[PDB]
RNA sequence: AGAACUGGCGAUGCGGGAUGAACCGAACGUAGAGUUAAGGUGCCGGAAUACACGCUCAUCAGACACCACAAAAGGUGUUAG
RNA sequence: UUUGCUCCACACAAUAUAGAUGGAUACGAAUAAGGCGUCCUUGUGGCGUCGCUGAACCAUAGCAGGCUAGCAACGGUGCACUUGGCGGAAAGGCCUUGGGUGCUUGCUGGCGAAUUGCAAUGUCAUUUUGCGUGGGGAUAAAUCAUUUGUAUACGACUUAGA
């Protein structure tokens, strides 16, 4: 759709004289529309049990927005996936500009590296990195200090115009 | 607009070069490329070199009227990769080709008009901080160059006048420009810096 | 002015073929100065009539009248596909044809 | 015996530095680089404009030579009531190097009435110019 | 990682500064002055405190990361190689027969005219770079002062000037009169 | 190699995958305009060198399996757990 | 062989078109990068300015740019000559000095506009050649036949011949 967004999906399976309120099941889950997302809560709860499958309601189906998007820290994911050579439960604690744009860039980088495929990527817990100590990555705590320049090549110049007297360059 | 458009070769490419004169070629533009001595890549003089174990067929491999299509004399010519971007079969490249008047170094008085460029010509807005550099100098050499110290030293009689010109070039509009801020204390620049004049 | 004009010297492109279809019934003017297809709402609804001439003197001299209509917009830098009347070539066109700046939308 | 670098030195991004907007919804607007993310996109900030934060590539934002004193901090309206203390939109306007924008753009919304009457406003100061070219 | 920033302290001496634009650096000292250009690795020096210098590096994940200090390497070599040189002090240990070894001069590139050589009757005008002097024997029995003012143009020639007598049966230990380098000294004995 | 059912070809076009009587879409009325999917957007060839986020240096580069399949054992070319 | 052909000037008519309607505007080199101005002991120098593409400069005011005068002038632009330079990749151009004519809208008058009936690719441009006046300049070749035979299937190059 454009991106994937955060949504509350719960559950309560059969609140009737059988079991009467069994343990109201309820995640946060990161999708686009309010139809992948769906399909995901059933998917990483395959460990409900033995009811009925044709019971898929919600009980309160809404929208969890972007908990302060201006608000840039550091964040960390658990990245999980079955491929065919096996699993693998990897983590990384990459700089997130809000608190689900963690989850777009993550599909710009694993289906980059060990191709990953998109009916496979699992959600987990996200972790939330405030001090330092328990940072264990060198590259992201190098990004962040304070006073620092540094020089910038490479420039933007899209034309279609067969005309020039400037003589195109790279300066930033 | 323009009946014809030249196109200088201070630090342009090939292939990208060529790349909105194909569009032009095909509306029957013409447009020269000046200084094939002057031709720079972004990659390198390394891989660049095999043009000869896989480059032949399918005419006569020994004649000379009915046998190779071209493809011979410092790896082949940049006239016939220009070709393959134009719809020669079809006569829409028949009158390109006398529209595109593209020989080798100096052509007709050309490069002493216009000297527009195009935005994805030039290896100055593609080039990696790493990449190798490439020299067609060197690359025509490697194989054999004919004029060699020839064709440099009448580029170099050109720089040399250009410089005696441009001297004096600078002279007569250094005076125009001076007379342009110490003439603006009238009736010209208190009523026209506030719309664009 | 040393030059009376009121149309527009935009490059053309080509016209209606289509894949492996044969279908000469719409143009593909493209108007240079033109990036984003917002700004090809002000050249909408003229007579264009391609720059030819005749021989023999039926109407003056070499005067054969033609015909054309700006159509709806068209790519993403503005190109125009102003069909014509029914003087629909395909001699391997593509110039600066006379496009004619209104007939004044305001 | 010095060292002595010539020059090639572009203007440093750090914390604290004035950029403006060409591409985008906010178009022409001023903006304002305060907190930096990474060695990637900038999180610029338009102050004297409304407009929240986003990520916006450095391909839609260029630098200005232009410097100030403030702290590091993803905020925007207070860049706006404290800026009297580090003013510099002031000299945005009086420097030439934001002149070439205004003057494509003032000019764009002039009048047929007000680009034709302007040639005897440029003949004026010619007439000094061509007196000034072979008698001096 | 990607880094940021590699910066190197450069100690400097006063006297035999140099001069930085774009790629190229100048090398001042009162024995010889030269030259050398630099379009491979494209590099940028600083001013902040005349002797040391701090810059920024980027790109750390290839092959680039600390491109400064395969750098800092050469510009020791232009300083050290002005003021204290390179004096390669080979010694001509060989048995044999007397090898009558006579440098002729032609063109100012000094071609070594190799008279004799183990039985050899070839002349062998191995070309020599300007910017070394080339002595013979004085007080000690078979020594060549190889003392120059650069590497590139002294190691360069000398490594082709040992490899030119390669032999397709013999090769080292048929006699021992093979040209090896003894000590990698330089011109100034108290540095 | 031998059965039941079986979207086509056989007996059916046009478009498209460079090219294809066997795949996908579409079980064929004659113009124009508009709207999908498959197939695309440098030219050849009717189409934006339109944008953001990763990665690489190969004197056998690479860009659609079926359709003249390659595997195991290595290495000081690099990135991310 | 019915005095023709070439160069400058070009009456009255044809054969054209790969699309004319301000204008194809000369520094070179470099991109982990420059140009211009000023200063200086003339260099790998410093200071200042410019940059985010041609949306910048030049050019533009009268019937398809008409017929006059005055003021502001001793500039600028175009056609037709002469003197003094430069050019060897398809050179076939550029600039300067010394005269005359038309024009010269910075500012300030008068006359002219239409009847064409709201527009009709609404012409004042050019590839090549031939046929009528003549002001200059210049007074020619090849093939067949025959002869010589380095050449020779029928041809061509090398023959002789006032």
């Amino acid at each position: 759709m454009a991106h994937f967004k955060e949504y509350q999906v719960i559950g309560r399976r059969l609140p009737t004289e059988s079991v009467p309120e069994p343990k109201l099941f309820r995640m946060r889950i990161f999708a686009s529309n309010e139809v992948i997302a769906k399909s995901r809560y059933w998917y990483f709860l395959q460990k409900l049990h033995k009811v009925k499958k044709a019971s898929g309601e919600i009980v309160s189906i809404n929208q969890i927005n972007e908990a302060h998007p201006t608000k840039v820290k550091n964040f960390g994911v658990w990245v999980r996936y079955d491929s065919r050579s096996g699993t693998h439960n990897m983590y990384k604690e990459i700089r997130d500009v809000s608190r689900v744009a963690a989850v777009e860039t993550l599909y710009q980088d694993m289906a980059a590296r060990h191709r990953a495929r998109f009916r496979s990527i699992h959600i987990l817990k996200v972790a939330e990195i405030e001090k330092t100590a328990d940072v264990k990555r060198q590259y992201v705590k190098q990004f962040l200090t304070k006073d620092l320049k540094f020089p910038l090549p490479h420039r933007v110049q899209k034309s279609t115009k067969t005309f020039s007297y400037k003589r195109p360059s790279t300066f930033y | 607009v323009e009946p014809v458009v030249v196109i200088d070769g201070k630090g342009h490419l090939v292939g990208r070069l060529a790349s909105v004169v194909a569009k032009q070629l095909l509306n029957g533009q013409k447009i020269v490329v000046v200084r094939a001595e002057e031709l720079n890549i972004s990659g390198e003089f390394f891989r660049n070199k095999l043009k000869y174990h896989d480059f032949l067929r399918k005419a006569t491999a020994f004649n000379k009227t009915r046998g190779p299509f071209h493809f011979r004399a410092p790896s082949r010519i940049f006239y016939k990769a220009l070709r393959g971007m134009v719809s020669h079969k079809t006569a829409r490249g028949k009158a390109a080709l006398e529209r595109l008047k593209v020989f080798e170094g100096i052509p007709p008085p050309y490069d002493k008009k216009k000297r527009v460029v195009v935005p994805q010509a030039l290896r100055v807005l593609r080039l990696k901080p790493g990449r190798k550099y490439t020299t067609l100098g060197k690359l025509s050499t490697s194989v054999g160059w004919k004029y060699e110290d020839v064709v440099a030293k009448l580029e170099a009689k050109r720089k040399v006048s250009s410089a005696e010109y441009y001297a004096k070039k600078r002279a007569f509009t250094k005076k125009v420009a001076s007379a342009n801020a110490t003439a603006a204390e009238s009736d010209v620049a208190k009523q026209l810096a506030a719309l664009g004049y | 002015a040393e030059s009376h004009r009121l149309y527009v010297k935009g490059k053309h492109l080509s016209y209606q073929r289509s894949k492996r279809v044969n279908n000469p019934n719409v143009s593909l003017i493209k108007i240079e100065g033109v990036a984003t297809p917002q700004d090809a709402q002000f050249y909408l609804g003229k007579r264009i009539a391609y720059v030819y001439r005749a021989s023999k003197e039926v109407r003056g001299s070499k005067i054969r009248v033609m015909w054309g209509k700006v159509t709806r917009t068209h790519g993403n830098s503005g190109v125009v596909r102003a069909t014509f009347r029914n003087n629909l070539p395909a001699k391997t066109f593509g110039a600066s044809v006379r496009i004619f700046l209104y007939p004044s939308n305001i | 015996t010095d060292s002595i670098v010539k020059a090639s030195n572009w203007r440093l991004v750090e914390v604290g530095r004035v950029v403006l907007i060409k591409k985008g919804q906010s178009a022409g607007k001023l903006a304002a680089i305060v907190e930096i993310i990474d060695q990637k996109k900038v999180l610029i900030d338009g102050p004297k404009a409304g407009v929240p934060r986003q990520a916006i590539n450095l391909g839609q934002v260029v630098l200005t030579p232009l410097t100030f004193a403030l702290p590091r901090g993803a905020r925007t309206a207070t860049v706006s009531k404290k800026w009297a203390a580090a003013a510099v939109c002031e000299k945005w306007a009086a420097s030439s190097w934001a002149k070439k924008i205004a003057q494509r753009e003032r000019r764009a919304a002039l009048t047929d009435f007000e680009r034709f009457q302007v040639m005897v406003l440029r003949k004026q100061k010619r007439y000094t110019v061509k007196k000034a070219l072979a008698k001096a | 990682m990607k880094y940021i920033q590699t910066e190197q302290q450069i100690e400097v001496p006063e006297g035999v500064t140099v001069s930085i634009k774009s790629r190229i650096v100048k090398v001042v000292g009162p024995r010889g002055t030269l030259t050398k250009n630099l379009k491979h690795i494209d590099v940028t020096f600083t001013k902040v405190n005349n002797q040391l210098i701090k810059v920024a590096v980027h790109n750390g994940g290839r092959k680039h990361v600390a491109a400064l200090r395969t750098v800092k390497s050469l510009v020791d070599n232009m300083i050290t190689g002005v003021t204290k040189g390179y004096k390669y002090k080979m010694r001509y240990v060989y048995a044999h027969f007397p090898i009558n070894v006579n440098i002729v001069e032609k063109d100012g590139a000094k071609f070594i005219e190799v008279r004799n050589f183990l039985g050899d009757k070839k002349i062998r005008n191995v070309p020599v770079r300007d910017g070394v002097t080339i002595e013979f024997s004085t007080n000690v029995k078979d020594e060549i002062v190889l003392s120059g003012n650069s590497v590139e143009d002294v190691s360069q020639n000398a490594a082709d000037l040992q490899q030119i007598c390669r032999v397709r049966n013999k090769d080292i230990r048929k006699f021992l009169d093979g040209i090896y380098v003894s000590h990698k000294g330089f011109i100034t004995e108290d540095l």
